[PDB]
């Protein structure tokens, strides 16, 4: 007697954000070419730059434009889904009136 | 039109009938945990959620804390919107936390033991970032004042778990609850031995963190991922703050590993009595009074191996051959 949701609309948002994070991390995960790796002397742990292009988002060629576009797209998709979900959830009055 | 008003009236009658499901949770209890990078805050919040992940790239994070309200035998999902440590990525808090949910939000602040005084400084920096983010929102100032007043009343409402205003109690009077989590508590022996953070120095740092909490008008909670210091208790406190769960935890300030004092468990004088334990370090000792950070790893800088230009050495050798 209750219009359930599997998973939550928060679930849909979290899945979408994870997908966007994976799509960005695909490019961002390219390992940095350790030029000094030919040199030796310090066996330090790899930092973010050692692991991949960590500062790539900072060094992007359009400022915060790409990140802003991605966050805006996520917000738009979530808003459309939430509006549809609210419209669907309005029918519970048709069962409990 | 009038039919729209009638359908909305039917929706209002549905909302009235929803008393059979009303007050299960305020949907939209979104808590933002800002701060500074490198603390592994994603690991802490993931441990809080009961799940496990570390693949939090740069940018926002959107973990869904599933509140288990067994008191009402219901459930809710809490939007844990966590931001990275890139101040160059500061233009992102507008996407998750907004003015509509500004009353419905709770801030946090993480801590790391390695540069804890600097972690206090970075905490202050990120809190200032949050202050600017709230400032640019620019709503009705009367509503913000009323929210601040309600928050101040709640601060006064902290009865003991068995009046006059403070000097700088909520000097950062933002008006929404703040709870700084002192993470990286598993490195206490590391601070004591390797970092040589003295016991008096550690107590001074704790007192300074409490002073910062009171300046923000907030509370502190010491915790670590491995040590499991009041993690479920932290979840209980978070539910009690936002979702309004029945708080029952009593204040515990004797130990330092999991010192999680909410508001009202210590005023300025009680903290000063705790700060009276600081003998060697001054009661007004700065953050740098026990901070250490050697410049290790000797990052490159190989003397810039290069030789003279062709024309420059040509002129020098021309003068030499004029001599020779």
């Amino acid at each position: 007697q209750v219009i359930y949701l599997n998973p939550p609309i928060e679930e849909c948002r979290y899945k979408l954000y994870q997908e966007m994070f994976a799509w960005k991390m695909v490019v961002l995960s390219l390992p940095r070419i350790q030029s000094q790796r030919y040199q030796v002397g310090v066996h330090y742990e790899l930092t973010e730059e050692e692991k991949f292009y960590r500062n790539a988002l900072t060094r992007m060629p359009d400022g915060p434009v790409a990140l802003e576009e991605s966050y805006s797209a996520v917000m738009g998709i979530v808003s459309e889904v939430e509006q549809y979900v609210k419209v669907w959830l309005q029918y519970q009055c048709l069962w409990d009136m | 039109s009038e039919e729209e008003e009638g359908q909305s009236l039917w929706s209002s009658i549905l909302s009235e009938v929803s008393t059979r499901a009303r007050s299960k949770l305020p949907s939209g209890k979104n808590i933002l945990v800002f701060g500074e990078d490198g603390s592994g805050k994603t690991t802490l919040m993931t441990k809080l959620q009961g799940a496990e992940h570390g693949k939090k790239g740069r940018g926002l994070e959107y973990l869904y804390l599933s509140v288990h309200d067994e008191d009402r035998d219901d459930h809710t999902r809490c939007n844990v919107w966590i931001l990275d440590g890139d101040l160059y990525h500061k233009g992102l808090l507008k996407f998750a936390v907004s003015a509509e949910s500004l009353p419905e939000t709770l801030v946090i602040f993480v801590a790391d033991m390695s540069r804890p005084w600097t972690v206090m400084e970075s905490l202050q920096k990120w809190a200032s970032v949050l202050r600017e983010h709230i400032d640019k929102m620019k709503i009705p100032p009367e509503k913000m004042r009323e929210l601040e007043r309600k928050f101040v009343k709640d601060f006064q409402d902290y009865m003991e778990p068995e009046l006059p205003l403070g000097d700088n109690v909520l000097t950062h009077n933002l008006g929404i609850p703040v709870l700084v989590v002192c993470t990286k508590c598993d490195a206490v022996s590391v601070l004591e031995k390797e970092h040589d953070y003295r016991d008096e120095h550690l107590d001074f740092i704790q007192s300074h963190l409490r002073r910062f909490c009171l300046q923000y008008g907030a509370a502190l909670i010491y915790t670590s991922v491995k040590e499991e210091k009041n993690l479920d208790l932290l979840y209980k406190y978070i539910v009690h703050k936002t979702y309004g769960f029945h708080f029952t935890t009593p204040a515990l300030v004797v130990e330092k590993d999991a010192v999680f004092i909410p508001a009202g468990w210590d005023n300025e004088k009680k903290i000063a009595i705790l700060h009276e334990n600081f003998t060697t370090v001054k009661p007004e000792d700065a953050y740098e009074d026990f901070i250490v950070k050697p410049p290790v790893r000797k990052l490159v800088h190989d003397k810039e191996l290069a030789a003279e230009d062709e024309q420059v050495f040509l002129m020098k050798q021309q003068s030499l051959l004029a001599k020779q």
